Formats: C-alpha cells, structure tokens, sequence
C-alpha cells in the first residue's frame, strides 16, 4: 500500500469487491451477494449482462504492508548560508588570499 | 634623475583610524607601495582605476632608493619620505584610492647633480650596519641545551670594541671603504643607532585538493630585521665619475628597504 507524504492519513480497513466463485458446493448464490450489470458482450450496440458480486474486507498490517514514498515532494530553494568554520572554506579562503 | 617627496601625518587625533601612520609600521609594505607607484604601460590602460588584482610581474622592477625621516612644520609633526629613482614615478596612479594616506600632495623635482673637485658637501645618510662574520654560528641553543656544533656564514650587525665608542667605530667603518666610492670625510657624527623591522608573506604548498592544479597555496609570514645607523657630516669629493655612480646607486646592503640613500647639500 503506497503512501505519498509523511503524515498521510490511512484507513485501517480496505474494502474489496470480488466476483463470485462457483464450485458446486455453494452452487446457489449466497445471501450477501449483490448483482452488477457489468458483463460485456458487445460494444458498438453496447450489451451488458448481470454478474453476481461479493464483498470482503482487508486490514492493513496483517495482509498488506504499508510502503513508503520515493523522491522529494516539497521543493525549497537551496539558499546555502555561508559558513566560516569548516575546513574546505578555510582552505579556499587561504588559496584566494 | 628625480627626487619625490611624500608627507604623512604623524600626530592628529590618536583615537581615530590613521592608515597613513599605520602604513609605516612594516617596511616591506612601504617598499611594495613604492613599487606599485611604478606602472608598466598596459597596466594603466587595462586598469586606470587600479582595481584588478595586484601582480608583481605586472609592474616594473627598476631599483629606487628612499629614506623616511621626521620633521616639524610650524606646530605639527610630520613624516617625510624622500624617494630617489631613475625613472619618472607616478604618484597619481599609486595613491588614487588612498588619498587619506598622505596629509599633503606629493611633490617631484628633477635632480641634476654634478660636483667637481673642491666641493665640501654636507651629507646625511642612513646605512645598514651589516657585516658577514667568518664565525657567526656558535649555535647558542636555548633551554637546557646551551652549545651544539654547526657552522655557516651569515650576515649580522656591526659590533665595536668595549674600549672604543660607537661613533668612532662607525666613523672608521665608513672611512675604511670610503676611497672606493670616492669621497673624504671630515666630520662624522652619529645621530641614531637602532633597528628596522618588517614582515613578508611567502606562499607554501599545502596538500593538493581534488584537482588542485598546482597544490593549495597558503601564506606564511617571515620576519625581517635590519640594523640601521643614521649619520650626518661633511665630505669632500674626488673622481666625480665615481661619485656620480655613488649617487646613482646606494651604499651598503639592503638597498631596497630604505637604506643607502645619500643626501648631499652643496656648500
């Protein structure tokens, strides 16, 4: 589960929608199954057929592991304040002198 | 040849910045500034306002002689610098960003000195009382160590006998070499006997950085010490072809740091 920034709020539950599965034990459609009209047959004279749809849930941390964002989002100008104590500047200054 | 005059304020308010007076603390600084008073042609055209970085190779290396003395003008103390050279100096190009160095504007006068035999000139001269000893290296170590062995030949200050006087000793030191430069001294009076101090930077190659291109250069300061003796008197002349070359050059070593200038007034 990808994230985008540091304080990105997250849901504890991830609902999922799945197609119903045959198998002749539960050959009849269950009670908690809804019907969706999204079985395509044709497209130019568009034709759709019913399809039984089941619903389940998932929980973050036990099935899906939360990932982290890559790169840098917030952009700031460099604006490096000059320092007169590090070694590199102390040698560059003597070289200029 | 030409003689130039610079006037510097010595008194004034002592709680103000006085960069003209502070300039006379280091004699290497004085020599460097007088060298910067000799532009080398295209330097004036490339930099008329003297703002590009200073480079010794961009200036002429002709020798010159100068003397720094002190005087009183009515009710004020002043320091006078007399510069004797062989080419015409350009004091306009030198102090154009440092007009506050000089209390008065500089002056320049053409000098045409020649004196036939029979001139009793009145002279003033500051020499470097220097001598190269045959055994100047006793290696007088300090601390617990007091005597280790090494030998070298080095230049040191002139010394006199404990039963003699510094005045007579310096008189005979000048008179011993005197016929070589072509004059006879009648009176030699010692007026001062002291030291002249200075410091000089030198580049040092500390370690190369990432593509340093000829090491990393850092300045290291080394001291400069001279023993100076100022004296006046009266001197005659002989062989003016030798005295003119004596006037053109200096007397004694360290000629580039204020020594060797012979000032003569005809009488």
């Amino acid at each position: 589960l990808q994230k985008r920034w540091h304080n990105e709020p997250l849901p504890q539950i991830l609902p999922c929608v799945m197609d119903w599965i045959p198998g002749y034990d539960g050959e009849h459609a269950p009670d908690d199954a809804e019907i969706h009209y999204d079985l395509p047959v044709s497209f130019q004279p568009p034709r759709h057929l019913p399809r039984f749809v089941i619903r389940r849930e998932l929980v973050v941390g036990e099935d899906v592991q939360v990932s982290r964002e890559t790169g840098t989002s917030v952009w700031r100008p460099k604006g490096t304040r000059a320092d007169y104590n590090n070694s590199e500047y102390k040698k560059v200054r003597a070289e200029r002198l | 040849i030409y003689l130039s005059r610079l006037l510097i304020d010595t008194g004034g308010n002592p709680d103000r910045p006085r960069p003209g007076r502070k300039w006379l603390d280091n004699i290497y600084n004085v020599h460097r500034r007088l060298s910067m008073a000799f532009p080398s042609g295209l330097r004036r055209e490339q930099d008329p306002h003297f703002l590009k970085p200073f480079s010794p190779n961009d200036f002429q290396k002709t020798p010159f002689l100068f003397r720094v003395d002190n005087n009183i003008d009515g009710n004020d103390k002043r320091a006078i610098i007399i510069v004797q050279s062989v080419l015409e100096p350009d004091w306009d190009y030198c102090f154009q960003n440092a007009l506050d160095f000089l209390a008065a504007p500089p002056e320049t006068k053409e000098y045409n000195p020649e004196f036939k035999a029979g001139q009793l000139l009145r002279f003033r001269l500051r020499v470097n009382a220097s001598v190269r000893r045959h055994i100047p290296e006793m290696v007088q170590q300090d601390g617990q160590t007091i005597e280790t062995g090494k030998i070298l030949h080095k230049r040191v200050s002139l010394t006199w006998d404990a039963s003699s006087t510094p005045d007579q000793a310096l008189a005979d030191w000048l008179a011993a070499k005197s016929p070589k430069l072509g004059f006879t001294l009648q009176r030699c009076e010692l007026l001062q006997l002291g030291w002249v101090y200075g410091s000089k930077p030198e580049p040092k190659n500390v370690k190369v950085k990432e593509q340093g291109q000829g090491y990393w250069r850092e300045h290291k300061y080394n001291p400069l010490r001279f023993r100076a003796a100022l004296l006046e008197g009266v001197l005659e002349v002989d062989d003016p072809k030798l005295f003119l070359k004596t006037l053109s050059s200096g007397i004694g070593k360290a000629k580039s740091f204020g020594f060797g200038l012979l000032s003569v007034l005809p009488i």
